[PDB]
């Protein structure tokens, strides 16, 4: 096996679909969000290399 | 007298369409090859759930009473089909100690083979779920599977805990099981797992 | 928000962006509108048989209704014109089309104009003691109409009658029909009226020519009931058109969402409502009005 496939998440649409209460609340949580996307995206190019 | 649930007792446990897939699913089932009690009409309890068949070829079995007391003293169930016309009332009826037919009401409605029904009472809804086949055997329940699809869910909040019928069949009780049901191409329920 | 560049570089917290693709926002289209859609309304409450019955009851033995499984079109009467008095405590009517109820009580009678006053909670005299009292915590609506047209007659209407005499004041919603002769003092009458031996009723003297204050009004109280049951009195909870192939937010019986709806070329069954993913994800639905 040599790929995986390059998956992507925006966590706040996951959690908070479309939703304003929610994603105001998620907000308190800081950097959760945009590290598991950095995370993901590091997955991602590491598999076309 | 006693005999084999085979594979009977599956109803679809919720409105929702699905096919080609596998869903698993915990509810009130009938566990599939237990006793059922057959009868050639005493009053019988409602433990959680009750699976009810009837073997006709002339359509003696009428209807059901479900309740606690049945003797005109609080709410109680009737269900009666006459020939034409599906009659279901929520009185406190007074009841006969052998009701049968010849040859405060808070609720009324008005509409060789296998008649199969399912009644179960959750959250102070009756479900009656049910399904016609045509059959030939004089003995027992057909082995083999079919789905019952839901007909009538009646918001009544009665307690229930026993009833009896009115008019040979058989009665089954239902239990917390999981399931496991196949449902094909066109969201019909085709086969089926107790876990 | 100037330029994407800008967005790169409040993304990356740097005025100095090294040659690469970077990841900045997420594209959403929005819903350009709201579609709801509930079943077509049907089995009405019977609110005529109330408001348009022909005859009324006496205050001291006030006809009740129970009202269950059916919905209940508030509009009809919050709307009409018909009504003098349309009086509701802790609730409003307009907000009652979006609310369920496991049963709802019309209790209907008649009085005179000036003892519509005593129809309301924390109220006192003869009706409010002796008739029909309503609770203090009282949460429904009372109407009440002028009926000189049809509960007065030339030479007086005498049909309606008032508890005038009782031991005690009657609790909530209590109701005594009982004719036994009043015992104003200390001998008993034993059936017998006479010296503090009184009928505990008497007759409303209602003339078309009678004051306004004197003159007869129907009355209907509303009282809504939460039991440990479901909830079968509902409100009209109206829809609104169907649209296709445009990003919407939309609303199915029981279920909300967003998302393009278009024809499908699934089979249901005739009882499925909506179907599902594998994921347990809605993914098709049955429009309630059309099948
Ligand atoms: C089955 O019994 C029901 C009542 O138990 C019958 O329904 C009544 O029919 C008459 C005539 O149409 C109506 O006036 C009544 O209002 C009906 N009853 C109710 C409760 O609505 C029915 O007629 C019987 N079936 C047949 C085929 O005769
Ligand atoms: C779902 O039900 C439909 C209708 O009964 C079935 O579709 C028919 O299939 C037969 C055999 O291939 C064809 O001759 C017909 O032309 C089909 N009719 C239509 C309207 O499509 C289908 O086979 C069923 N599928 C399953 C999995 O049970
Ligand atoms: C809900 O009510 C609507 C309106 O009366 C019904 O719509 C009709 O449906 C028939 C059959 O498809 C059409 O021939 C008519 O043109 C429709 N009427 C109108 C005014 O557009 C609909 O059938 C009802 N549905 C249910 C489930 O009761
Ligand atoms: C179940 O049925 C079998 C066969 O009739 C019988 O031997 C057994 O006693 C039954 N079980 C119970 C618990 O009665
Ligand atoms: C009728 O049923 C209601 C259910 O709330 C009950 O309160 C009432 O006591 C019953 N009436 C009679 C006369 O039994
Ligand atoms: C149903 O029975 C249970 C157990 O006896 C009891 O707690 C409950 O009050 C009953 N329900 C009603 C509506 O009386
Ligand atoms: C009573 O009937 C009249 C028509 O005769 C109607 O205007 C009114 O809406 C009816 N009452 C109610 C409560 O619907």
């Amino acid at each position: 096996p040599v790929s995986m496939t390059k998956t992507s998440v925006d966590c706040t649409m996951y959690i908070c679909g479309d939703s304003t209460e929610c994603s105001n609340l998620l907000l308190q949580y800081g950097s959760f969000c945009t590290q598991l996307n950095r995370a993901l995206t590091g997955i991602a190019v590491e598999q076309d290399k | 007298a006693y005999t084999n649930s085979f594979t009977r007792g599956v109803y679809y446990p919720d409105k929702v369409f699905r096919s080609s897939v596998l869903h698993s699913t915990q509810d009130l089932f009938l566990p599939f090859f237990s006793n059922v009690t057959w009868f050639h009409n005493p009053v019988l309890p409602f433990n959680d759930g009750v699976y009810f068949a009837s073997t006709e070829k002339s359509n003696i079995i009428r209807g059901w009473i479900f309740g606690t007391t049945l003797d005109s003293k609080t709410q109680s169930l009737l269900i009666v089909n006459n020939a034409t016309n599906v009659v279901i009332k929520v009185c406190e009826f007074q009841f006969c100690n052998d009701p049968f037919l010849g040859v405060n009401c808070t609720f009324e409605y008005v509409s060789k083979n296998l008649r199969e029904f399912v009644f179960k009472n959750i959250d102070g809804y009756f479900k009656i779920y049910s399904k016609h086949t045509p059959i030939n055997l004089v003995r027992d329940l057909p082995q083999g599977f079919s789905a019952l699809e839901p007909l009538v869910d009646l918001p009544i909040g009665i307690n229930i805990t026993r009833f009896q019928t009115l008019l040979a069949y058989y009665v089954g009780y239902l239990q917390p099981r999981t399931f496991l049901l196949k449902y094909n191409e066109n969201g019909t329920i085709t086969d089926a797992v107790d876990c | 928000a100037l330029d994407p560049l800008s967005e790169t570089k409040c993304t990356l917290k740097s005025f100095t962006v090294e040659k690469g693709i970077y990841q900045t926002s997420n594209f959403r289209v929005q819903p350009t509108e709201s579609i709801v859609r509930f079943p077509n309304i049907t089995n009405l409450c019977p609110f005529g048989e109330v408001f348009n019955a022909t005859r009324f009851a006496s205050v001291y033995a006030w006809n009740r209704k129970r009202i269950s499984n059916c919905v209940a079109d508030y509009s009809v009467l919050y709307n009409s014109a018909s009504f003098s008095t349309f009086k509701c405590y802790g609730v409003s009517p307009t907000k009652l089309n979006d609310l369920c109820f496991t049963n709802v009580y019309a209790d209907s009678f008649v009085i005179r104009g000036d003892e519509v006053r005593q129809i309301a909670p924390g109220q006192t005299g003869k009706i409010a003691d002796y008739n029909y009292k309503l609770p203090d915590d009282f949460t429904g609506c009372v109407i009440a109409w002028n009926s000189n047209n049809l509960d007065s007659k030339v030479g007086g209407n005498y049909n309606y009658l008032y508890r005038l005499f009782r031991k005690s004041n009657l609790k909530p919603f209590e109701r005594d029909i009982s004719t036994e002769i009043y015992q104003a003092g200390s001998t008993p009458c034993n059936g017998v009226e006479g010296f503090n031996c009184y009928f505990p009723l008497q007759s409303y003297g209602f003339q078309p020519t009678n004051g306004v204050g004197y003159q007869p009004y129907r009355v209907v109280v509303l009282s809504f009931e939460l039991l440990h049951a479901p909830a079968t009195v509902c409100g009209p909870k109206k829809s609104t058109n169907l649209v296709k192939n445009k990003c919407v937010n939309f609303n199915f019986n029981g279920l909300t969402g967003t998302g393009v709806l278009t024809e499908s070329n699934k089979k249901f069954l005739p009882f499925q409502q909506f179907g599902r993913d594998i994921a347990d994800t809605t993914d098709a639905v049955r429009d309630p009005q059309t099948l």
